[PDB]
RNA sequence: AUUAGGGUUCGAUUCCGGAGAGGGAGCCUGAGAAAUAGCUACCACUUCUACGGAGGGCAGCAGGCGCGCAAAUUGCCCAAUGUCAAAACAAAACGAUGAGGCAGCGAAAAGAAAUAGAGCAUUUCAAUGGGGGAUAUUUAAACCCAUCCAAUAUCGAGUAACAAUUGGAGGACAAGUCUGGUGCCAGCACCCGCGGUAAUUCCAGCUCCAAAAGCGUAUAUUAA
């Protein structure tokens, strides 16, 4: 039930900005709590150093160990566990390699079977990844 | 060859402009199986001859768009008193084309790093 | 900056990307009527969609009613016109009922291959961009153009092309 | 741990491709599609169609 | 933008209105300024010097560093559109104008439309523009488009080597109970789920599918 009147459009007005708040999708939009927290800071993309190489023992009862780099932001300094998209690209990659990240595409959120991973490496020293590996450019050697 | 390049005119919406001491109108050349583009030198040719205009030049001929496919094209021209009112009223550029020039001047660059250093100087040195 | 030229979206791609009903009902399209791509269906569905959704409107308003006799019958028109719809039938519910076909069989290509100067419509599609086909007069190199139902008596071949 | 990257796609022998002749391109295939699926191809009824099929 | 409707969202950005010239403040001149390619000062930066001094203000257009996921030439011209002005044009005697225009760079978007047509072996009858080039046309000049392969007289495509790609083929979702390789490995997978020895899902080859000079992916947003 709901209050209905010619002149009663302050408590419609009201009850929708209060009951908007318990929204999900959005009160994520309307939240600084959301862009402090999105390492990316809110950009499509980021560039990162390679700190490390990691394998991630996959999730639940998928067995395998998922090829992935820690990284550090140049914007924000953060660190990032991401993965690396296909067979053997962990081979292009090599540590103190300037690597562009992007997120898995579940916006906020880690991609089934890999534990809490929420970002994958497009590029590897300004040539593309998956470029590399469909052999199409060489890497550069620097 | 069925014959010649055959190429005629047809002139549209005429204006007698007294102010200038020219003729306004525009130009169409309606002309099949010539090869390439007809040349301005010959629309003048014969636009002096159908007015009767007693000398070439006098007849100023600017600007052609050909039309899609066939040979036709549109222009605008203009038709003076004699030999004057192409010199005064005619822009510098459609005289060049006529070959009544005057010269460009020095790149226009040139001119103004010269204007800047005068802006330093004061008596007779500027 | 500071340049007014305005330009516009002339088709859309549907939602549902691939249906077996649909893609069926394309490529029946596309061989029949010598077609190059699925953009050019997706064209004459927002042609015809645009047309039909005014069509509404102005039915929907009451009989009389300015907009529906003025903007009614210019709509009314040129469906005569291009030949959309025949002659005999103005009540503007017509126009609310339209098909694909009816705008693909008024295009350039098709209407060619119906005058009979073509094997079907592939010969007409290259026919026409080999520069050959003129409407009146007029060179027409574009496959899409619809030609205008004054306009079909007129076509033949070009005075430029090896044919004239 | 990381050793094991790389295995299966290097360990596949290569194929190296296989040379063919170019298709028609534009409109052409446009009809080359159109000529296998609705002409010559009559069924019978039977409603079935296969696009792919397999010499199992 | 997206929407049946109602709405949800974006609006630094071309037009109007407001504000600022590194930060703050003060003011002169003038009809109009609290003006910054005007002055005065302080702060933060900085450039010359003969050591006494004297300078600077790109959120003008090009361009440089830096920053970043992220954005072009230190290009031609006032021919057009306007402005200022003591000013028409021309005639010894063509005002300035990075406003503006023109081209360069430019798969942000948007339109048109090639990559073959004609009567699986073949075989051969044409046709075309990509491209070449022009008495020229264009333009301020050059470009691009258009017109042209004789008008007395000028190019040319057959493996059309002038060769279409980007993602897919268990389900949602259109398209393989093919053949290799791997053996819960490597990897795929938005979700569901595949791979632990005959894998419709990985890696490959063939085959077909969708869209197509365009096609995946990331984040934001609208419908759902």
């Amino acid at each position: 039930t709901k209050t209905n009147g010619q002149n009663a459009a302050r408590k419609l007005v009201r009850l929708r900005r209060r009951n908007r708040w318990a929204d999900k999708g959005w009160k994520r939009a309307h939240t600084f709590a959301a862009k402090k927290a999105n390492p990316f800071g809110g950009s499509s993309h980021a560039k990162g150093i390679v700190l490390e190489k990691i394998g991630v023992g996959a999730k639940q009862p998928n067995s395998a160990i998922r090829k992935c780099v820690r990284v550090q932001l140049i914007k924000n300094d953060k660190k990032i566990i991401a993965f690396v998209p296909n067979d053997g690209c962990l081979h292009f990659i090599e540590e103190n390699d300037e690597v562009l990240v992007s997120g898995f595409g579940r916006s906020g959120h880690a991609v089934g079977d890999i534990p809490g991973v929420r970002f994958k490496i497009v590029k590897v020293s300004s040539v593309g990844l998956y470029a590399l590996y469909r052999q199409k450019k060489e890497k550069p050697r620097n | 060859q069925k014959k010649k390049a055959e190429v005629s005119i047809r002139t549209s919406q005429f204006k007698v402009n007294k102010l200038l001491n020219r003729k306004q109108f525009v130009v169409e050349v309606n002309h099949p199986h010539w090869c390439g583009t007809v040349p301005t030198q010959l629309i003048r040719k014969k636009l002096a001859t159908l007015y009767k205009v007693p000398d070439e030049n006098q007849v100023s001929i600017f600007g052609f768009k050909t039309k899609f496919g066939g040979g036709k094209t549109t222009g605008f021209g203009l038709i003076y008193d004699d030999f004057a009112s192409l010199k005064r009223y005619e822009p510098n550029y459609r005289k060049t084309r006529m070959g009544f020039g005057k010269p460009q001047l020095p790149a226009r660059k040139s001119v103004k790093e010269r204007r800047n250093r005068n802006k330093k100087l004061r008596g007779k040195a500027k | 900056m500071r340049n007014y030229n305005n330009f516009n979206r002339v088709w859309k791609a549907p939602r549902r990307p691939f249906e077996k009903e649909r893609l069926d009902r394309e490529m029946k399209l596309c061989g029949q009527y010598g077609l190059r791509c699925k953009r050019e269906i997706w064209r004459v569905n927002m042609t015809l969609s645009k047309m039909r959704r005014t069509a509404r409107l102005l039915l929907t308003l009451p009989e009389n009613h300015p907009r529906r006799l003025l903007e009614g019958s210019a709509i009314m028109r040129r469906c005569h016109e291009y030949g959309f719809l025949d002659e005999e039938k103005d009540k503007l519910d017509y126009v609310l009922s339209l098909t694909v076909p009816d705008i693909l069989e008024r295009r350039l290509q098709t209407i060619v291959f119906k005058a009979g100067l073509a094997k079907s419509v592939h010969h007409a599609r290259v026919l026409i961009q080999q520069r050959h086909i003129a409407v009146a007069k007029q060179i027409v190199t574009i496959p899409s153009f619809i030609v205008r139902v004054s306009s079909e008596r007129h076509i033949a071949f070009a005075d430029a092309s090896p044919f004239g | 741990s990381l050793a094991r990257a790389g295995k299966v796609k290097n360990q596949t022998p290569k194929v190296a491709k296989q040379e063919k002749p170019k298709q028609p391109r534009g409109r052409a295939l446009k009809r080359l599609k159109y000529t296998r699926r609705f002409l010559s191809k009559t069924v019978k009824p039977g409603e079935k169609v296969h696009m792919n099929k397999q010499p199992p």
